[PDB]
DNA sequence: TTTTTTT
DNA sequence: AAAAAAAAAAAAAAAAAAA
């Protein structure tokens, strides 16, 4: 049993340690890399693994969670031998090195997934919806018993098979005459990590005909942890496996979730406050930025099958770029942006505008003004099913924080929800005082 | 062994149930079964069955259909066993259903292991009301209004288990979905103790709850409906909606309770339908055309012949007159609502611009002038149809709605008219006296094609690809020709434009078209008096005799042919006259609004190019021809020329007669 | 190796679906070929969801199996002369490419990369092409190859859908000596300046042309159109047997006379042609000089 | 008669 | 073994009212 798992680790520091283009070995470097920034984790590409040996490519295809963690250990292994002096015999403060995969198989929808996909590994991309908070997960616990009171410590690996895959606590004592269970949880002296849920629904132009889009449940950890917002379309790697619901209507039902193993964004976090740009696109902006005439480039580029509207284009691309927030001594506030209001005839294409415009921005939300109201914009306030506490949930507007929203059909919206906007836009902060709850929330957009 | 038919007449056992898992029964049914479906001989002396196996080969799927009422005619005795009995029937022929498909495709077991039969239409029809305690376990047949579905869940098929306190593994077992297995002795050792599932080994099923109510057209006024609960097993998952009509074929089966026994303090049990076989009934009601789980689907030789006879010259105008072959006249609707009910080809270019591809109608005039025939028959007619009237419907009806869940206790969407009418059609009766408010709500339904939401939260865009045709009566209740439209109607330039073929039809007074038509109408309710081999078969025939004095061709047909069109062909524009069509566009634009009252936009353009792209859909072409280019442009520049006063209606006739000259 | 568009980088649904001797043999181009493609599909047992992966993480087991399942299954619909013997390079741990993907590659990397002027500039950017792809030929840059790779199966895809049209319009017509079609107007027609492009999509003409029931082998013309010089441009085709065919009937290949007649007819009638390509095969027209210049060819001796 | 607002 | 529910917030349809 252990020769198995001796030989599968061996295969694996193999591949790190022999696998080599040209003349360099790229994992090995980035290893080092990444030990000296702090980031423990390594990334993994498919295909180099198919071409160094395909028999592990197997083996990782056929069972991912008995496999995943050896890998993730043998990772570590390595890192421990190529950083640390053994100086002929400390802190050795690394915990288990995470490992992130990327991949380019086909695609599979989010209503293709059925029983056949139970434990494999699968490639999908949606849209992301509502994040949960940050939780804590234990690793390495401190048990101490009561009667014979000694100590003992488990290590966790965060990789479930079964729906249990837990060994709670071991039966009987280590050796007089203890009773079932007679052990507690040191909680001081022991090692956590971070998981969080993240919810996906369904790309809308892939909806089928006639139907409403279907919600999924993803489980991160570690490093992929707090990287994407609720509105961001993107691409997960993970596996598609399940869990029992004790506490829960039919039988022998067991609900499935992802977890998720490597996720790809669009926006790449960029603008969740600092630049990060590597040297060689921050110089082809640069060179864009020096062409006498960009204007026009830009202009013409605003929705090009569009004919004749100039003006409009020009205030559009005034709109998207935004003025320049100030501060004062005193505390007064100067708002950034501009507001542009289309009021035309019918069939000048008004709308095909907006589309367009929502398609561009980083952060943007395309609604009707009819199917809106003043409480399904600004803040929304619930209470919980089971525990029943009041707590503030975000509509739209501020869903689209520090982006544009896209309004069509202005007018037909109501009296009593078109002058809850004046405050929103005019001071960029939402004050809501309901049930108890005062909080002042601010809108940039 | 005697391996005779005439030997199953006769019962040994007690019961039907104990007599078919007889060894000795077991394989002459299932060798009467293969002998049957190899050699079942339609009236075209040819097995439908291959047919069927080569197409479900050809589309790899999971459902063979087997018509009961063949069954019927030949073999009886095995349709009795399977009427009664359907659990011990169905194996043995999922069984035989297998040999005979890899009989045609070897080694498809690799593609599924198994097959999951359907049986079309049982003979007897029952209610909810009607439900009794002698019909159990065995077929029902049951029409309903779906309400709350559950949802997709995986399943256990094979399950095995793991005896920790003797190391025995026990076999695979089966479940019967609403039960939950449970072993006494533990095999062999025939000792009780603890053990485990150890799901490695395991093949998984998915199944899907819903709840069934009646049918509102169903119930006795004034009363109240049954609720049942129906289970899905594999295959059959989400075919089903929330909101629709719909008829179910299964078996009914009861079950212990232990809260149903408290709360009454007798032994009651509860019942569940599980599902074998689901058609949808939602709109077309004409329900005796053809029999079948979907009446809308195609054989191959029904596909040969839609080929061979889209090809004859003159096929539009033989389509044309075959459209309510009841109604007199009205040659202009009659073109209009078919160019509607074909619709263009959606363009997307570079993902980055969208256009829309169907057709809006609407229609116009005097009273009695039959609109709402019309529009039955084209509820009648189409794949998807939505009919709503007049005060009837509310904005957020028509449109997606927000609801609170009673159970989970939060809000969710509910499906608006529009979603159910997403590939299909929406009719809306009394246009003109429905409520502004409920009526302002379709805008982006027509033209942007997406339904976008913003309440309580949720912020969530959906997607609607539905046609409207509307029909409503002008001001005063007659239609004044000496004034322009724009003093005829309520409407305004929004949404007005968005339609783009307009018809107005005017009751006039006439000697010999009255004659004519009250010749038509007489001979017409004399057509449809009820008083005027196998019987069924005659009927079948006189129906013909009758539908072909009026329809060129067979409304089945017809329909079927509606659905390949829709589906298959896309017609590619290319050779179109560029100077043309933009020198009508330019007169259109001149004239209208800058001497008369009618509006005119860009979207009449498209809407030339959409109405050209159907008439090439309906002769299941690839490539736009000039022809129905010619057709399309005299389509729209009668329709402009017929919406003036009748001051200056010759003149703009012999001005516009360039352009369609023909 | 088989006759398969880029086996070992597209998916095996395209491949077949897209090689032009399974199109010539099955015709691909109306819904019985694509019917016929289903049923053979099915009878091998691969799952349609399958057989649409990328050849890499398409299944082990039946990547390992399909020399037989092709053995067993292609008799049927007569497809087994798609099977031969090839070259495979292998480069460490690099992967895996073939002669043939190779060539291809190769091919529409120098069609497509990056009056008398524009003539001059088309000639130069020809050059500059034929430069990059002979950048291309060494080991150390492969991305100089995946850029060949993806471009040869989108050139392919024009081609094919452009094929289409023409056999669904049915715009060949059959004089009494040789064949002529003119693409007068259509999609993507700038694409087809470039001769070698030109001469690919006449060879997928030919080859459908040549795998169906007529027993005529007349030469074909085709030409086409480029609006800013207002110039056809006309290359001449010879005919071919079918590829299973034995060398009893290969005494001699068919020769090309489009040459000869050409100069001949420029020699004889003052016409505003422009001979100047190393392949005599393909000269330059004027649009008003094409149709009584292709009158004369019709009374010429061929 | 129509749209608005309250239940 | 069981905390389970009164108090709020938000979304409609019907009726009646005012212009
Ligand atoms: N300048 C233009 N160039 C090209 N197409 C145009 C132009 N103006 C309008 N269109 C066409 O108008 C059609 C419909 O436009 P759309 O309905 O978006 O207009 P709108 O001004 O937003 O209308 P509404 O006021 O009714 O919401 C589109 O298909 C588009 O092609
Ligand atoms: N050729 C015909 N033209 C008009 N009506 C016809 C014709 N043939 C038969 N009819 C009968 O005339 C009647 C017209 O329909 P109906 O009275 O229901 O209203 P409508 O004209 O559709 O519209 P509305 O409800 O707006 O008055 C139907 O009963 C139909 O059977
Ligand atoms: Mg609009
Ligand atoms: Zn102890
Ligand atoms: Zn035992």
């Amino acid at each position: 049993n252990d020769d198995d798992n001796t030989e599968i680790i061996k295969s694996f520091k193999n591949f790190i340690l022999e696998f080599r283009l040209d003349s360099q070995f790229i994992y090995r470097d980035q290893l080092r890399n990444n030990i000296l920034v702090k980031n423990y984790s390594l990334t993994v590409n498919m295909e180099h693994l198919i071409g160094y040996n395909e028999d592990i490519y197997k083996k990782l295809s056929d069972e991912p969670s008995d496999i995943i963690p050896l890998f993730e250990t043998a990772i570590t292994q390595v890192a421990k031998r190529i950083s640390i002096l053994s100086r002929a015999q400390l802190l050795n403060s690394l915990p288990t090195f995470q490992l992130i995969l990327n991949s380019n198989a086909n695609q599979i929808p989010l209503r293709d997934l059925d029983s056949e996909h139970v434990s494999k590994i699968v490639r999908l991309s949606g849209i992301i919806i509502s994040t949960s908070v940050l939780s804590s997960r234990a690793t390495y616990l401190s048990i101490m018993c009561r009667n014979c009171r000694h100590t003992t410590s488990i290590t966790i690996n965060n990789f479930n098979s079964i729906t249990g895959n837990t060994v709670s606590l071991p039966r009987s004592c280590l050796s007089k005459n203890c009773g079932p269970d007679p052990y507690i949880i040191i909680h001081e002296s022991s090692k956590f990590i971070d998981q969080q849920f993240l919810k996906l629904q369904e790309i809308p132009e892939l909806v089928p005909v006639g139907e409403m889009p279907r919600n999924l449940t993803m489980t991160c950890d570690r490093y992929l942890t707090n990287k994407v917002i609720p509105g961001t379309r993107v691409t997960i790697v993970g596996i598609y496996s399940i869990y029992n619901s004790k506490n829960g209507s039919g039988v022998a039902i067991r609900t499935p979730y992802i977890k998720i193993l490597g996720i790809q964004s669009d926006v790449e976090t960029s603008s969740i406050s600092v630049t990060m740009f590597t040297e060689e696109e921050e110089e082809e902006f640069l060179q864009l930025s020096r062409n006498p005439k960009l204007y026009e480039i830009l202009t013409n580029s605003i929705a090009p099958s569009i004919f004749g509207n100039e003006d409009i284009k020009k205030a559009i691309v005034c709109l998207l770029m935004g003025g320049s927030k100030k501060i004062l001594p005193d505390g007064m506030r100067l708002r950034g942006d501009i507001n542009v209001l289309l009021l035309g005839d019918p069939g000048t294409a008004k709308s095909q505008l907006l589309k367009f415009v929502e398609k561009v921005s980083p952060i943007a939300v395309y609604t009707s003004g009819k199917g809106s109201s003043a409480a399904g914009l600004t803040a929304s306030v619930q209470r919980d099913p089971m525990t029943r506490e009041f707590y503030l949930e975000g509509g739209a507007m501020v869903l689209a924080d520090g982006g544009v929203v896209c309004i069509d059909e202005f007018d037909k919206m109501r009296d009593e929800d078109r002058v809850a906007i004046h405050e929103a836009m005019e001071q960029q902060t939402i004050s809501i005082a309901k049930a108890g709850i005062t909080t002042v929330l601010n809108s940039r957009t | 062994e005697e391996l005779t038919l005439e030997s199953l007449s006769n019962v040994k056992a007690n019961s039907y149930s104990e007599w078919i898992t007889q060894p000795n029964v077991s394989r002459t049914i299932a060798r009467e079964l293969k002998s049957f479906l190899l050699e079942y001989t339609d009236e075209t002396g040819r097995s439908v069955y291959g047919a069927r196996i080569r197409t479900l080969g050809e589309m790899n799927s999971e459902s063979l259909e087997v018509n009961y009422r063949h069954l019927a005619e030949s073999k009886a005795i095995l349709a009795l066993f399977l009427a009664k009995c359907p659990e011990e029937m169905l194996k043995i022929f999922d069984l035989v259903a297998m040999e005979a498909t890899e009989l045609h495709y070897p080694d498809y077991a690799r593609i599924h292991s198994e097959i999951h039969v359907r049986i079309s239409d049982f003979p007897t029809i029952y209610s909810l009301r009607e439900l009794r305690e002698s019909n159990l376990s065995s077929l029902v047949r049951v029409t309903g209004v779906v309400t709350r579905r559950t949802g997709v869940f995986p399943q256990l098929k094979y399950v095995k288990f793991n005896c920790l306190k003797c190391g025995s593994i026990l076999g695979p077992f089966f479940q019967d979905s609403n039960e939950e297995i449970r072993i006494s002795f533990c095999t062999n050792c025939k000792s009780k103790g603890p053990f485990r599932v150890n799901g490695e080994k395991t093949v998984y099923r998915n199944y899907q709850r819903v709840t069934l109510q009646e049918a509102p057209g169903t119930v006795p006024p004034g009363r109240l409906p049954r609720h049942r609960e129906v289970i899905l097993l594999a295959d059959l998952v989400d075919v089903s909606k929330p909101g629709e009509e719909v008829e179910v074929t299964g078996i009914y089966k009861n079950n212990y309770d232990g809260n149903l026994n408290a709360k009454n303090g007798f032994p009651v049990f509860a019942t569940i339908i599980e599902a074998n076989s689901i058609k949808r009934r939602e709109g077309n009601t004409a329900n005796e055309g053809e029999e079948g789980l979907d009446v809308f689907s195609w054989t191959e030789e029904e596909e040969r012949e839609f080929r061979k006879i889209s090809r004859d010259r003159g096929i539009i105008d033989k389509i044309i007159s075959s459209m309510a072959p009841s109604i007199y006249g009205h040659r202009d609707i009659k073109t209009a609502v078919a160019c509607s009910l074909f619709g263009g080809v959606p363009k997307n270019v570079n993902g980055k611009h969208s256009i829309r591809g169907d057709i809006n109608v609407l229609l116009l005039g005097d009273p009695g002038t039959a609109k709402s025939q019309i529009l039955k028959y084209v509820e009648k007619t189409a794949h998807r149809a939505v009919f709503a009237t007049g005060q009837g419907a509310s904005a957020v009806g028509l449109t997606a709605s927000v609801r609170k869940d009673p159970i989970t206790k939060e809000w969710t969407l509910e499906g608006g008219a529009l979603v159910l009418a997403d590939k299909g059609v929406c009719l809306i009766d009394e246009f003109d006296k429905m409520n502004d408010q409920d009526r302002t709500s379709i805008h982006e339904a027509m033209e942007q094609q997406s339904i976008s939401i913003s309440k309580a939260g949720i912020v969530t865009t959906l997607q609607a690809r539905c046609s409207i045709i509307a029909a409503a009566n002008p001001n005063g209740g007659r239609y004044n020709s000496t004034l322009p439209l724009a003093q005829n109607v309520s409407l305004t330039e929004p949404i007005l434009s968005r339609f783009d073929i307009l018809c107005v039809v005017r009751d006039l007074v006439d000697e010999e078209a009255d004659e004519r038509l009250a010749t038509f109408v007489v001979d017409s309710h004399v057509r449809s008096h009820p008083e005027n081999l196998n019987a069924r078969q005659r009927r079948l025939q006189r129906q013909r005799k009758k539908e072909e004095e009026i329809s060129p061709i067979p409304q089945e047909l017809l329909m079927k042919y509606i659905h390949y069109a829709r589906t298959k062909i896309y017609p590619k524009l290319h050779q179109m006259d560029m100077d043309k069509v933009s020198r009508v566009y330019a007169d259109l634009r001149r004239e209208s609004i800058s001497t008369g009252s009618f509006p005119i936009t860009v979207r009449h353009l498209e809407s030339i190019l959409r109405i050209a792209e159907s008439f090439a859909k309906m002769r299941l072409s690839e490539f736009v021809s000039s022809y129905d280019l010619d057709r399309a442009i005299k389509v729209v520049v009668d329709s402009f020329v017929d919406a003036q006063k009748v001051s200056v209606r010759r003149q703009l006739r012999r001005s516009f007669a360039i352009y369609t000259l023909g | 190796d088989y006759y398969l568009f880029l086996l070992r980088h597209s998916s095996l649904y395209d491949s077949f679906y897209y090689s032009n001797y399974v199109n010539a043999k099955l015709s691909l181009w109306n819904e019985n070929g694509k019917k016929r493609l289903h049923k053979m599909f099915a009878r091998m047992g691969i799952p349609l969801s399958t057989a649409q992966e990328t050849w890499l993480y398409m299944d082990h087991s039946i990547k390992r199996e399909l020399g037989i399942i092709f053995d067993k299954n292609l008799d049927r619909y007569g497809l087994q002369d798609i099977i031969r013997d090839g070259f495979v390079r292998t480069l460490g741990y690099r992967g895996s490419i073939s002669a043939s993907e190779f060539v291809e590659a190769l091919t529409a990397l120098l069609e497509v990369g990056n009056s008398a002027q524009k003539l001059t500039n088309l000639r130069k950017r020809w050059v500059s092409n034929f430069w990059l792809s002979w950048d291309a030929l060494d080991d150390r840059k492969v991305e100089l190859l995946n850029r060949g790779i993806q471009l040869a199966q989108d050139l392919q895809r024009a081609i094919f859908n452009t094929g289409v049209a023409i056999l669904e319009k049915k715009l060949i017509k059959h004089l009494r000596i040789y064949r002529l079609c003119v693409l007068q107007d259509g999609p993507d027609l700038d694409l087809y300046r470039n001769p070698l492009t030109l001469l690919r999509l006449g060879n997928w003409l030919i080859e459908c042309c040549a795998e169906s029931e007529d027993k005529q082998l007349l030469p074909m013309v085709l030409a086409s159109i480029d609006e800013n010089t207002d110039t056809y441009l006309v290359a001449g085709l010879t005919p071919r047997y079918p590829r299973g065919l034995d060398t009893i009937h290969t005494k001699k290949p068919i020769l090309n006379n489009f040459s000869m007649a050409f100069q001949q007819i420029t020699a004889e009638t003052d016409a505003k042609v422009r001979i100047d390509n190393f392949e005599s095969s393909i000269i330059e027209i004027r649009r008003e000089d094409l149709s009584p210049f292709l009158e004369k060819l019709t009374l010429s001796g061929l």
